[PDB]
Order: C-alpha cells, then sequence, then structure tokens
C-alpha cells in the first residue's frame, strides 16, 4: 500500500546573533 | 601554519618564491659548472702559471 509520512516539525532550533547591539564591530583582515 | 601566514605582517608566499628561485638558479649554476671544476684534469689539459 501507499507509504505516507507524518510531516511533523522536528530539527534543531535556529540560533541568532544576540551580541550585536552591544559590541562595536571592527572588521579588518590586517589585524 | 595558516596562522603564521595570516597573522604575520611581513611573511608571505612571495618571499618563499623568491627563496625558491634563488636556490633554483644557484642549483643550475652548480649542476652546469661543478663538472667543469671538480674534474681531475690530466697534465695534457693543465697549463702552468709561467
Amino acid at each position: 500500500l501507499r507509504k505516507v509520512v507524518l510531516d511533523v516539525e522536528l530539527g534543531r532550533e535556529q540560533v541568532q546573533l544576540l551580541y550585536k547591539p552591544i559590541y562595536d564591530s571592527i572588521a579588518d583582515s590586517n589585524l | 601554519t595558516k596562522e603564521m601566514k595570516d597573522f604575520n605582517q611581513t611573511f608571505s608566499v612571495e618571499i618563499l618564491n623568491k627563496s625558491i628561485g634563488e636556490s633554483y638558479n644557484a642549483l643550475l649554476n652548480h649542476i652546469h659548472l661543478s663538472p667543469i671544476i671538480n674534474f681531475n684534469y690530466k697534465a695534457s689539459n693543465k697549463t702552468a702559471f709561467k
């Protein structure tokens, strides 16, 4: 018979960058 | 190491290529002139100071 999967919501949670409002970014490959 | 290339300001692959080229030219000189020098010359070839 036909095989149908229960389309459930799994997978690990996404992680966001929370530090950004605090730190002052300095971007330079010469450092 | 990647850290040595990335953190060291003066180090680069350019100086490594320079060293490779210098040693290569010296190797060519040695290969093509040491047979002339190291040869055991017979008295027929040799000429005195005179």
